[PDB]
């Protein structure tokens, strides 16, 4: 048997097709931030769809942009998982 | 806030 | 043995396997890609949270287009054999499929293409993971309350 060449990958962007993404200047970007608050919270207890499932909820809840210029300001954010993975992946083993 |  | 199943990938070879992050702050002036304030709390963010995670981090600053390419494919060409997975996270401008270098654009497609099953072999059937931070385009999600 053969395996597609495309199999395997997890495209973990930080924001839809067609988007902005935010990043603020002090705290970091919306998507990394959350990211890597989640990994740490729960990276020995879920798999990465529902981790990566996490992160687009803490985005899409927890920030929102603040901008001087009104076409900036009110903003919002949802990550975009896209996966061509074949089995579940749990970073932790036995 | 800032754009990518 | 006992009945096996198969729904999981294999994370028990001796290495998680690599971690690239390539954070790209700084801009040659003549892009006019403005610096990311802030990605360098992004990328100690990452290598902290995948060290925990047992992955071999490799942190790159302000790399060029050229830079870029040139190490996805030195990386694509380490023998992964002993690696259970693969991680490239990426902090840039963008586009929609494309990610800037210091000095112009990098098709996103010509960065993931050497990690094809094809191309390398000591990756097929494991993992190989791209998390991109950077823009899509230039649309702005209103949202509803
Ligand atoms: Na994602
Ligand atoms: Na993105
Ligand atoms: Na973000
Ligand atoms: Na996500
Ligand atoms: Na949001
Ligand atoms: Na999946
Ligand atoms: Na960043
Ligand atoms: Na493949
Ligand atoms: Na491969
Ligand atoms: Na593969
Ligand atoms: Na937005």
């Amino acid at each position: 048997h053969k395996i597609p060449v495309e199999a395997d990958f997890l495209y973990a962007y930080s924001t839809a097709p067609g988007y902005y993404s935010w990043r603020n200047s002090k705290d970091g970007s919306w998507f990394i931030q959350s990211l890597c608050a989640m990994l740490k919270q729960y990276a020995d207890k879920l798999e990465f769809m529902h981790i990566l499932t996490r992160v687009n909820r803490k985005v899409a809840d927890e920030f929102e942009s603040f901008s001087f210029d009104a076409t900036f300001h009110a903003k919002k954010q949802i990550p975009c998982i896209v996966s061509m993975l074949t089995k579940e992946l749990y970073f932790y083993h036995h | 806030d800032e754009v990518d | 043995s006992g009945i096996s199943l198969d729904n999981s990938y294999k994370m028990d070879y001796p290495e998680m396997g690599l971690c690239i992050i390539i954070n790209n702050k700084n801009f040659h002036k003549s892009t006019g890609m403005t610096s990311r304030s802030g990605t360098d709390v992004d990328a100690a963010n990452l290598r902290e949270t995948f060290r925990n995670l047992k992955y071999e981090v490799r942190n790159k600053n302000d790399l060029t287009r050229e830079e870029i390419v040139e190490l996805m494919r030195d990386v694509s060409k380490e023998d992964h054999s002993k690696r259970s997975s693969f991680v490239c996270v990426l902090l840039s401008h963008g586009e929609e499929g494309i990610i800037f270098g210091t000095n112009g654009p990098v098709d996103l497609k010509k960065i993931t293409n050497f990690f094809r099953g094809d191309r390398c072999r000591s990756l097929t059937g494991k993992p190989k993971l791209f998390i991109i931070q950077a823009c899509r385009g230039t649309e702005l999600d209103c949202g509803i309350e």
